[PDB]
């Protein structure tokens, strides 16, 4: 349920396909959080015309590694 | 069977280390050493006493002689403003090349250490000009220091020894503490201020060659035996007046003038001399109030058995109090401890405020030092009292004396005080944490507006009645037609006055929304600490979960791992788990003064009072911005005066960090592995010939707290004091 | 029991390998004690001192260094093989000292051939407080 | 203009302040196209600063030397004045707490009138809770109601060693 | 290190366990290290180069930022 | 016949009990002319776990 | 060593002398309990301290009682 | 604790970094040598000079770091 999860957020709320096409240059991001109580500061500028929480995961560059391209696969 | 414990032959017929180390722990506890009475007891306490007094006396006479030797004394008379203080020369085979050329400041030919205790400004302030004067009163000091070791040995000796009933003597004891020891020690010290403090304070040199030749005042006792008292206030020191010579002085002694110098940004040397003289005539006329053996006096049994208020407010009153206060010792010394250590306290929050010496408000890290020690010193003290008050109600508390009186009557309702107490904490916790969290929370999300601030609108109050126009109330004492502003007027106002308004002392400091939190974390931190130690000090004898609490001592390890485990249960166990908590709240509000002052001796007042309401600002421009010099103190590009300092500040880590292996860690782990130590000695070549005295066992549950906590508090000083002194001495003078 | 069975050398003791917890420096210096029993068939038990040891049928003999350890082993054997084992303690001069049973019978029975000692006829909450016992040495529950 | 204070309507720091995160959160407005989803979050994210702003100020709320809004404590000094609102509004949380306690009382009380009130403490009896969550509206009376009664305390039937 | 504080606290950097000073060099690992390196040119023939870039001496980097460099031991 | 009521609740008053000022039911009273005869039974157990206890006669009341 | 003392207040249940580690605890004959035994304590000099016989003691308060005191080479549990 | 200490700051002053024309540059100045020998210097070097983007991360996009430090510590 957890590996299944990550999957489905890097297809909905990430910026996989935008950092496939430039890989040294937008930072990963798979998390967007909802604008409560402020909290839209933590919805970092991570390029790509994407905003999110920046993951350290590397699973963008697992999703690299074994070829995928869409999000449809994810 | 040994011989080392002396006084006490369980722990002399012990075949283990225990024997050692319990040695050097009961060895004050003169109430339980084997074959003791109480004429005995109160002997020893009697000659302990003397033998105090003679190592306090050794030195203060130490201390004399250093400055004397090493210190540049007559060099700082001269320019007291630029050069600084030196405590002491600095002798190490262990220092290098750069050590030696580094540790050399003050003008000195070789290494010396600055000294922050501030005793120049306070010897330069009562008189001592010259290096051949503190010589010869050190010599003094040490000879009065002599005298007292040969009285202590004097009292221990037959027909000399003082009886039981001397030593249970309230009246002529508080008779002559109150006019001897607390009056006439303080006639003496105006009489000292008026005959060489205040001409050396007008450049006339007054010493014991020429002090029966010049007289204090131009009338000459004229006016004290005669109805002019006044003329003793004619003419005062101006304003522009240097204090080393007489331009501009004045021939006043006894004036009344509120505020400060205008040149030492001290108090006037002709108002402290006043002051102790009101103080001296007081002391004296209240040490003939009890009845010594005269026709004349009042007896404290008398005045204890009549405090009994009507209608059962009370019950019995204070009836045998008397006797439970006089017949005991831990009550009296829990009474001198917590008066002592409430003092101390108000001199360290007087001292900053009003400073007494001159030339004190410019040496900064004379100040912090001073004001940290004395608060330090003020927390030890203050859990010592709750701890003998422990000790009181476990070995001294017969029930049956008094019967209820207000002492039992307390004792009834110890639940209720106990979790009334429970609740001011809980409450003052939650709430700071919460604003504090609150402000945190909103100053990071790049919103500062939202943040909650409380202005404190009752001590700005406080403030504003006394005297500071800035907050607008218009109330007495800052007003004009007030009846306290018109009294007074003319008396002592005008300078109070000129010293409150003023934003550059510390008199009354601008108070904001920043010290609204801090002064309720002050009060979380004392209320929990009183609540410790009340609760350890009331469950004493007893308690649900152990009844007979009373009849196993005042620290035992526990009473087993049975009906759920009694970990922590004695009431020494409650004054170490208390010593904590004093620590803490003497750490916050010490780092409470030192950056308030910090930012106000910087000329950036504006930065405090907008970055001490979250802790991410405590952290930042406090923890982490003043420590850039004490950690450079030695880099692999050299090192200086600071290193030092720098090096001690690790120590204190390294302290603190063993401590911790004492409190986490408990002796039956401890045990096994010395077991396994014993057995590889024992069946190792070569090293088999030699054997232990003593059997090697671990440290004891108690005393591993004890290890612990005196770990936990060393390195809690070590590296505070580290940082204060190297923060300020850093960047300052 | 009904005569203190003295201790006897030349018992078969059970079959051992080598351990190493155990009779020590003090074993010979001060004082060490030793536990006998008898066992009916060949098992094999744990010593508490290392690892498994085997019962040599007939009479069985094992020496320690501490009280408990023979206490330990007595109650293992007495629960796990419902055996009667005795042990004694020998000083350092060579003077045997019966210990267990001393009564002779069980230590957890009555046998009515004991008189009572350490008792308080009093309950715990009636002691006086430690004000009452001062410079007496002694203490509540001691008075 | 208590204390010392100044109206947030009159303060050069507070409006310093609101234009600095103003420009913060403008400086943002470059790095994407006018027509997306980053762009309508920033505007969004903006237009609350202001709302925000306004809201703060205008409302009697004041600050002190450095744009912050101040809050007035004591009764009587935020009577006087208009600043009763900000902080001597206790009356919302005294009323939600005594209304926690309240039906917390009263669920310790009726459940201990049965036989073994533990598993009643695990296991919570819902529809005893939410019949006694809607009825302590009116807590304060029946609070002073219950005490002059002697209904809310005990005697002498303490487990205490005093 | 407490010995290397020390020194440097007493204004004596020639004293301490330092590569200017008195020295201790991890020969072993060096050595090892030094093995790896030159290994697929004598004990891995079908290697075409070492199995990694942390004993060589060719520095990789994508995108300006250095991704296996050399690593040495004092 | 000279302990109370079997059955019935009664009132412990030892002072260093864990059931002080509390209501115990009654199991069981001796008619041996022990010292402690009364015997007790409380619904909340001790800081051991125990729940019930014996008691003598003038250490028994009542129960309001 | 360490001073064991059995109160008055004992019913005789012979569970401090089973849990004792020992053999420090015996049952003597009483005429004070339904079991018309009381505990005692002969072998105080072999008292270690575990306070396992305050576990096992049933009733409320404690009717026996390990007073820590004095140790000595048995009392501190030395195998050395 | 110590060994991702080491790992941090070895990586920090010997592999990574940016490589230019003139040589490579590393992310700390390279003081791993020099300053690793003293405790002083992991205090200062490490704790004290690195955590600044930790300490100065409020109100930037990474804020949620700086609560989770303060948070941490309580
Ligand atoms: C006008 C009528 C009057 C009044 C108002 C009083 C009032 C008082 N009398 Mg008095 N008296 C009177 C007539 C009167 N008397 C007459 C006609 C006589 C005969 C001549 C006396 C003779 C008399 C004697 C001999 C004594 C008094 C005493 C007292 C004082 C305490 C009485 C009491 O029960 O303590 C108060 C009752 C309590 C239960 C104390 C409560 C303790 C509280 C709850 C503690 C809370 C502390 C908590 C931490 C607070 C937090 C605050 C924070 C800052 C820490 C009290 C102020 C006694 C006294 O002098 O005490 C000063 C005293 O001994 N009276
Ligand atoms: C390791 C597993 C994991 C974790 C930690 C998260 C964590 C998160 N998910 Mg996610 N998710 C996961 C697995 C996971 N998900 C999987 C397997 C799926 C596929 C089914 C999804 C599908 C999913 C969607 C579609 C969304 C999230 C969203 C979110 C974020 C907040 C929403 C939330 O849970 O509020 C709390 C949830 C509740 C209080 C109750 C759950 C809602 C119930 C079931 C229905 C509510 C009815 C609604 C009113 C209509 C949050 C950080 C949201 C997001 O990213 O925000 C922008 C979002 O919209 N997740
Ligand atoms: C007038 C006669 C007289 C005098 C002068 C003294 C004096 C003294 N007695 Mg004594 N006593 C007397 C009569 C007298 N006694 C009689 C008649 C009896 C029998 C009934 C006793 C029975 C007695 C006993 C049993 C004991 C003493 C003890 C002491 C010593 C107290 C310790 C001390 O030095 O604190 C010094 C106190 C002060 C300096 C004043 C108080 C200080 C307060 C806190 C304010 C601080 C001042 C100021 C702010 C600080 C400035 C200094 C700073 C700038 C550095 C002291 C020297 C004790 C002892 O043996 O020696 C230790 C003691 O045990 N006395
Ligand atoms: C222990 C404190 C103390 C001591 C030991 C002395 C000692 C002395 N003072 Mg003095 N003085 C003191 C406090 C003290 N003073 C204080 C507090 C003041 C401020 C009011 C003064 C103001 C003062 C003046 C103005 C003068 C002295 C003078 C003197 C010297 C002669 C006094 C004399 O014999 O007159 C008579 C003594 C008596 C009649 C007995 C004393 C009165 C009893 C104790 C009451 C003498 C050595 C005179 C002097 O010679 O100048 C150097 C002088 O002119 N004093
Ligand atoms: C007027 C001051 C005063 C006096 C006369 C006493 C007197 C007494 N205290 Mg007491 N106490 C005091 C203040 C005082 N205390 C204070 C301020 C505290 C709070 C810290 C305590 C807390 C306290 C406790 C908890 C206990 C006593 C006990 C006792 C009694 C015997 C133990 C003893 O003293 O042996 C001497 C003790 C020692 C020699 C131990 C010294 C080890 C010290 C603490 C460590 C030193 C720190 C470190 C090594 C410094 C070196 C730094 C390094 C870098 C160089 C004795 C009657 C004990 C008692 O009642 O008996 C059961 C008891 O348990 N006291
Ligand atoms: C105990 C400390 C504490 C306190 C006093 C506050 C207080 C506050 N916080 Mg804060 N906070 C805290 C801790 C604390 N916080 C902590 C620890 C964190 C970190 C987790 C935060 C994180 C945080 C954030 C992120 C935010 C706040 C915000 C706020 C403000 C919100 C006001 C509100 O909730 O709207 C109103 C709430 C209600 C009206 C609740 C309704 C309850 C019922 C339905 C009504 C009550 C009955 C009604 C009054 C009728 C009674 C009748 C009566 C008159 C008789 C408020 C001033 C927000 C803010 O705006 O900052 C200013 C916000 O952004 N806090
Ligand atoms: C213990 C809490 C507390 C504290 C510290 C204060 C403090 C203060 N109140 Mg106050 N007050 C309180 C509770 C408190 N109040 C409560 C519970 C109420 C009822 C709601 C009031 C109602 C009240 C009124 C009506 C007034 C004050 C006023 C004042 C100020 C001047 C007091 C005065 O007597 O004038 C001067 C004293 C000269 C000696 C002062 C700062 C006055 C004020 O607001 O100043 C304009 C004012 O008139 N208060
Ligand atoms: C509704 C039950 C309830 C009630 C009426 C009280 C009432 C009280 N408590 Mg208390 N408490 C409770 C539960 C409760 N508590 C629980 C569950 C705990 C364990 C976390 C505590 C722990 C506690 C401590 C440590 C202290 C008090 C204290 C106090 C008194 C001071 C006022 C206060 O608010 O303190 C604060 C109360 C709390 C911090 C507890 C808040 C937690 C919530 C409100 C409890 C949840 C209750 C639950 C929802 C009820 C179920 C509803 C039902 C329909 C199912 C007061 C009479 C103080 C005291 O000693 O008296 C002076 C004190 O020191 N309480
Ligand atoms: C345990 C115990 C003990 C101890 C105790 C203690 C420790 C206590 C304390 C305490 C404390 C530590 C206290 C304190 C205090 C103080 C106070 C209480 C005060 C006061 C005062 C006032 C009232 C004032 C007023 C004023 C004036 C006059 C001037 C200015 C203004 C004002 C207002 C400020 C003993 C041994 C005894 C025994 C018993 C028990
Ligand atoms: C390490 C450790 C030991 C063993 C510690 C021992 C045996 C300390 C002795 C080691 C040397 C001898 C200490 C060095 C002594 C000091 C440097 C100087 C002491 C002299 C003063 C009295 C003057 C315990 O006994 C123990 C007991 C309970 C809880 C935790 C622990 C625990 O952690
Ligand atoms: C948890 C129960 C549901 C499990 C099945 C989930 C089915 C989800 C199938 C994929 C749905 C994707 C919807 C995305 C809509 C927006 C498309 C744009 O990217
Ligand atoms: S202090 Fe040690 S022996 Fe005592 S109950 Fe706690 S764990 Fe057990
Ligand atoms: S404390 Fe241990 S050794 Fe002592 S009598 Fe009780 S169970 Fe036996
Ligand atoms: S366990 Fe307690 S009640 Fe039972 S026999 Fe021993 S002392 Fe008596
Ligand atoms: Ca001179």
């Amino acid at each position: 349920i957890w590996l299944s999860g990550m999957y489905f957020h890097g297809a909905r709320f990430s910026n996989y396909e935008g950092w496939l096409s430039d890989p040294t240059h937008i930072k990963p991001s798979a998390q967007v959080v909802w604008p409560i109580v402020g909290q839209e500061i933590l919805n970092g500028d991570v390029g790509g015309g994407f905003q999110g929480i920046q993951i350290t995961s590397g699973f963008f560059q697992l999703w690299r590694a074994s070829g995928i391209t869409s999000e449809l696969q994810l | 069977t040994k011989l080392f414990p002396k006084f006490s032959q369980g722990l002399a017929q012990d075949p283990s280390t225990r024997r050692i180390w319990y040695g050097l722990a009961t060895a004050h506890d003169f109430e339980s050493h084997d074959g003791m009475t109480e004429e005995n007891l109160y002997q020893k306490i009697f000659a302990s006493h003397f033998g105090q007094l003679a190592i306090i006396f050794l030195w203060t006479s130490g201390n004399l002689f250093h400055v004397a030797w090493q210190g540049n004394f007559e060099q700082w008379v001269t320019d007291p403003i630029h050069v600084r203080p030196i405590a002491h020369a600095i002798w190490d085979p262990h220092f290098g090349q750069p050590a030696v050329e580094a540790f050399t400041r003050g003008g000195a030919s070789g290494p010396v250490n600055i000294a922050t205790s501030g005793v120049y400004q306070w010897w330069y302030t009562i008189g001592l000009r010259s290096n051949q004067e503190l010589y010869v009163s050190s010599v003094f000091l040490a000879l009065v220091s002599a005298v007292f070791l040969f009285a202590g040995w004097l009292h221990l000796q037959p027909n000399f020894q003082p009886s039981l009933s001397w030593f249970k003597d309230a009246e002529s004891r508080l008779n002559h503490h109150l006019a001897g020891l607390f009056g006439v020690s303080s006639l003496a010290w105006t009489g000292h201020l008026v005959h060489v403090a205040i001409p050396e304070s007008r450049g006339q040199h007054v010493g014991w060659d020429n002090f029966l030749s010049v007289l204090p005042h131009p009338q000459g006792l004229t006016p004290f035996w005669s109805g002019n008292w006044a003329a003793y206030a004619q003419n005062p020191d101006t304003a522009s007046h240097a204090f080393g010579t007489a331009d501009g002085s004045g021939t006043a002694i006894l004036t009344f003038l509120g505020g400060f110098h205008p040149q030492t940004q001290s108090l006037w040397l002709s108002d402290m001399a006043h002051h102790h003289l009101a103080i001296a005539v007081l002391f004296i006329v209240a040490g003939h109030m009890y009845r010594t053996n005269f026709g004349i006096g009042h007896r404290l049994e008398a005045i204890l058995e009549a405090h009994t208020p009507p209608a059962g407010g009370l019950g019995a009153g204070h009836k045998g109090l008397f006797h439970t206060v006089n017949n005991s010792l831990h009550f009296q010394l829990g009474l001198a401890l917590a008066s002592v250590g409430t003092i101390t306290s108000l001199v360290a929050q007087h001292m900053y405020s009003l400073p007494p010496y001159a030339y004190l408000a410019v040496d900064f890290t004379t100040q912090a030092s001073l004001y940290t020690h004395h608060q330090y010193i003020a927390g030890f003290i203050m859990c010592g009292a709750f701890a003998h008050g422990a000790i009181f109600f476990i070995r001294d508390y017969d029930p049956e004396q008094n019967k209820g009186n207000v002492l039992a009557r307390v004792l009834d309702h110890k639940e209720a005080i106990i979790s009334h107490l429970s609740w001011v904490s809980l409450f003052l916790g939650f709430h700071t944490l919460g604003l504090y969290v609150h402000n945190d929370v909103v100053q990071a999300f790049g919103t500062p507006e939202k943040q909650i601030l409380i202005e404190p609108v009752f001590a700005q109050w406080i403030q504003a009645a006394q005297g500071k126009s800035l907050y607008g109330f218009d109330l007495l004492l800052a007003s004009s037609s007030s009846p306290a502003y018109s009294a007074g007027q003319s008396l002592w106002l005008p300078g109070w006055l000129e010293a409150i308004n003023n934003n550059q002392n510390s008199l009354f400091l601008t108070i904001g929304p920043g010290d609204f939190l801090v002064h309720h974390a002050i009060a979380l931190g004392l209320h929990t600490t009183t609540l410790i130690l009340v609760k350890g000090a009331l469950d004493a004898r007893g308690s649900k979960l152990m009844p007979d609490k009373k009849d196993f001592g005042y620290s035992f390890p526990c009473d087993g791992p049975g009906r759920g485990g009694t970990c922590d249960i004695s009431a020494y166990d409650a004054f170490y788990l208390a010593v904590f908590w004093m620590l803490n709240t003497i750490g916050w509000v010490t780092f409470y003064w030192h950056w308030k002052h910090l930012t106000l001796w910087q000329g950036n007042v504006s930065q405090f009072d907008e970055s001490s309401t979250y802790l991410m600002g405590w952290l930042r421009d406090y923890l982490w911005l003043n420590s850039s010099q004490l950690i450079n103190g030695y880099n692999p590009f050299g090192m200086n005066s600071l290193s030092v300092w720098a090096w001690t500040f690790l120590f204190g880590h390294l302290v603190y960090a063993t401590g911790f292996m004492f409190l986490i860690s408990w002796r039956g782990y401890w045990q096994e592995l010395i077991e396994t130590l014993v057995w590889a000695h024992e069946k190792t070549p070569l090293a088999n010939l030699v054997y232990w005295k003593d059997k090697p066992v671990a440290l004891s549950i108690v005393q591993a707290r004890l290890v612990g906590l005196a770990h936990f508090s060393v390195g809690y000083i070590f590296t505070y004091a580290a940082f204060l002194i190297a923060s300020t001495a850093g960047r300052f003078g | 029991p009904w005569k203190q069975p003295e201790l006897d050398p030349d018992t078969p003791s059970p079959i051992f390998g080598g351990s190493t917890g155990g009779l020590l420096r003090k074993a010979q210096v001060e004082e060490f004690y030793v536990i006998t029993w008898e066992s009916p068939k060949e098992q094999i038990f744990e010593m508490p001192t290392g690892g498994a040891a085997i019962m040599r049928k007939g009479p069985n003999l094992l020496k320690f260094a501490r009280k408990e350890q023979c206490m330990a082993l007595t109650t293992q054997l007495r629960s796990k093989f419902r055996q009667t084992p005795c042990f004694y303690r020998v000083y350092a001069d060579g003077k045997v000292q019966y210990l267990h049973p001393k009564d002779g019978v069980y230590p957890e029975k009555v046998n009515a051939g004991r008189v009572g000692v350490n008792q308080n006829m009093r309950s715990i909450g009636k002691n006086v407080d430690p004000i009452k016992v001062k410079f007496t040495g002694s203490a509540p529950f001691e008075i | 203009d208590i204390a010392g204070l100044t109206p947030c309507s009159e303060s050069k720091a507070y409006n310093k302040l609101e234009r600095k995160e103003l420009k913060v959160l403008d400086k943002r407005l470059k790095q994407y196209e006018p027509g997306s989803a980053p762009y309508l979050a920033l505007q969004a994210t903006k237009e609350r600063t202001e709302n925000r702003f306004k809201t703060y100020a205008k409302q009697g709320l004041l600050c002190g030397n450095d744009g912050l809004p101040h809050l007035i404590s004591d009764p009587g000094l935020a009577l006087r004045f208009n600043h009763a609102g900000e902080v001597f509004i206790t009356f919302g949380f005294l009323y939600v707490a005594g209304y926690i306690g309240h039906v917390g009382r009263q669920y310790i009380i009726l459940s201990k009138e049965d036989a073994k009130p533990t598993d009643k403490e695990i296991i919570l009896d819902v529809p005893l809770a939410l019949k006694l969550a809607f009825q302590g509206w009116a807590w304060p009376l029946a609070s002073i109601q219950e005490l002059r009664n002697g209904s809310l305390l005990e005697k002498d039937e303490n487990i205490t060693v005093s | 290190y407490i010995h290397n504080d020390t020194m440097s606290a007493l204004g004596r950097p020639q004293d301490m366990f330092s590569d200017t000073a008195i020295q201790l060099q991890p020969v072993f690992a060096q050595w090892i290290q030094n093995t790896h390196f030159t290994a697929p040119q004598l004990t891995a023939p079908n290697a075409l180069a070492a199995t990694s870039l942390t004993w060589g001496g060719d520095v990789v980097a994508v995108g300006g930022k250095v991704a296996m460099m050399p690593i040495a031991l004092g | 016949e000279i302990g109370p009521k079997r059955g019935s609740l009664v009132k412990v008053l030892r002072p260093e009990s864990y059931w002080y000022n509390q209501v115990g039911k009654v199991v069981s009273v001796d008619q041996s002319g022990i010292r402690y005869p009364v015997v007790v039974r409380f619904e909340n157990q001790n800081y051991a776990g125990v729940s019930t206890n014996n008691y003598a006669l003038d250490e028994i009341e009542e129960v309001k | 060593a360490h001073v064991v003392k059995i109160y008055d207040t004992c019913i005789g249940c012979t569970q401090c002398v089973r849990a004792c580690p020992l053999d420090v605890l015996e049952m003597v004959p009483w005429d004070g309990c339904k079991a018309a035994q009381m505990a005692s304590s002969p072998r105080t000099e072999d008292c270690v301290g575990c306070k396992r016989c305050e576990t096992a003691c049933p009733t409320d308060f404690l009717s026996v009682r390990v007073y820590l005191g004095n140790e000595s080479t048995r009392s501190l549990g030395l195998a050395y | 604790s110590i060994v991702i200490f080491h790992f941090s700051w070895k990586m920090q002053s010997d592999v990574w970094g940016t490589v230019t024309d003139s040589g490579v540059s590393h992310i700390t100045g390279g003081n791993f040598a020099q300053s690793a020998n003293t405790i002083n210097g992991w205090l200062r070097d490490f704790l004290w000079a690195q955590s600044s983007q930790v300490i100065q991360s409020y109100g930037s996009a990474l804020s949620a770091y700086g609560l989770m430090f303060l948070g941490a510590h309580f």
